[PDB]
């Protein structure tokens, strides 16, 4: 069928441990999230504790919601392992947004392959809780956690340009232009021939071996590598997710399923809020409202989302392109009700029914009681 | 004499430094700019590691050469 569908069924299949303590337990410090996650993670041997809940403290912060504070350590160790300045990952191609596997990253760091397996456990453990990465890799990075293979196509939505040039080759006659089975890559104030094959830099491309050139740049280009990298990332996300289980998702699916954002953007969702029946950016009841949504944590503002949209994930690109379930949908905040009412909600036009409360005391406790009934 | 300093996201630095600069030295121009401790940084030229006791003449560094930033991953 679709997503929802498949999505249940995953986490239903998904084994929870018996042998295991109730907690995982991690005390970071935001300064050094990186070397502080990896060391804790990567010092556990038994990757199955990582399925416990996680109980997560940053510089000795106590008291605070457990899923609010895995939901910022997921976006903070997120920043950190795909910063391209440590040479594990990096963008794809200029002005574009999406991660790669850096090729050269045993150049940048010889440990870079536990660092993998890491940031493989890492995407892992965000799977396995429900949580998101911030941050979407290369469409051919989620076919090889599929392991489907990489063709000429995949190319595109990753270097246009590229893609182009063997389209040329593919639906011309190359042969005067002596191209051989080589490739050229410059690295640190400095250039280096690879071969794409054995004495490839003797091989003439023609027309009658193109075909097999093209298919070798491919695999050279997002393959081959590679390699390494790739497996020891494969090994430390299969170590919380069965990857026979995750092969029901398609690599669009799959996206979805581990990258995203966790929070959202207040000055964003005010920004591109439309007021109904006498509200408005300034009416007293609404400066209420977004001052309760200001001064509600992580996980209180996702219940609200989740209450008036009916899901809890938030739309990329912000809330001025937010859809309801007939067209966009902006999101709607109408007056409605007396104050002895609770705030309704029509999740279709992502609208919130809202009472001229007296108070913003009042405001809150109806909002919150509201939204608790539906729970 | 002048120096650049290309990063891994392609963001290139510039830095004014004389031929007689360690690469200590170097590591700590490049914090004050770009605000890294200098116990994290790599310097690449010429697909070399340069080490924190020799100087850039000592590497045949002269002005408008490229020097490569990586951020160091502490493994073990």
């Amino acid at each position: 069928r679709d997503y929802k569908r498949k999505y249940e069924f995953f986490r239903r299949k998904l084994k929870k441990q018996n042998d295991i303590p109730n907690k995982f337990e991690m005390k970071l410090r935001r300064a050094t999230v990186l070397e502080d996650s990896y060391r804790r993670i990567m010092g556990v041997k038994r990757a199955d504790f990582l399925k416990a809940r996680l109980w997560i403290e940053f510089d000795g912060e106590k008291g605070l919601d457990y899923g609010g504070v895995a939901r910022e350590w997921f976006f903070l160790i997120s920043k950190e392992m795909f910063n391209p300045y440590y040479g594990l990952f990096e963008y794809s191609a200029t002005d574009n947004y999406t991660l790669q596997i850096n090729p050269n990253s045993g150049l940048c760091n010889e440990d870079h392959l536990s660092y993998f397996k890491f940031i493989g456990r890492v995407a892992g453990m965000a799977v396995y809780h429900g949580k998101l990465l911030d941050g979407f890799f290369i469409r051919p990075f989620y076919k090889m956690m599929l392991h489907k293979p990489i063709t000429l196509h995949d190319m595109e939505s990753v270097d246009s340009e590229y893609y182009n040039s063997l389209r040329w080759i593919l639906e011309n006659d190359p042969t005067e232009l002596d191209l051989r089975f080589i490739i050229d890559e410059e690295l640190f104030g400095q250039t280096h021939q690879h071969e794409l094959k054995n004495g490839g830099s003797e091989i003439v491309v023609t027309n009658k071996n193109k075909k097999e050139y093209i298919y070798l740049v491919i695999q050279w280009r997002f393959v081959n590598r590679i390699q390494k990298q790739m497996a020891a990332f494969k090994e430390g996300f299969f170590e919380l997710i069965p990857q026979d289980l995750i092969k029901i998702f398609d690599e669009n699916e799959l996206e979805l399923l581990m990258c995203g954002l966790g929070d959202v953007d207040v000055n964003d969702w005010r920004e591109h809020t439309k007021y109904k029946n006498g509200y408005s950016a300034n009416h007293q009841v609404i400066q209420w409202f977004w001052k309760a949504v200001l001064m509600m944590d992580s996980e209180k503002r996702i219940r609200l989302l989740q209450f008036v949209t009916g899901t809890s994930r938030v739309p990329m690109n912000g809330f001025a392109e937010l859809y309801g379930s007939n067209g966009p949908q902006s999101f709607t905040v109408e007056q409605w009700g007396t104050p002895e009412k609770l705030p309704r909600a029509h999740t279709c036009f992502n609208r919130l029914d809202l009472p001229p409360y007296e108070s913003f005391e009042e405001l809150w406790d109806k909002l919150q009681m509201a939204i608790e009934n539906t729970q | 004499m002048q120096i650049f300093v290309k990063t891994l996201t392609g963001k290139t630095i510039t830095l004014e430094v004389e031929p007689s600069d360690t690469i200590e030295n170097v590591k700590a121009k490049i914090q004050d700019k770009e605000g890294i401790p200098p116990d994290q940084q790599r310097l690449i030229f010429a697909g070399k590691q340069l080490e924190d006791g020799r100087t850039l003449s000592d590497y045949n560094i002269q002005k408008e050469s490229t020097l490569h930033l990586v951020l160091r991953l502490r493994g073990g």
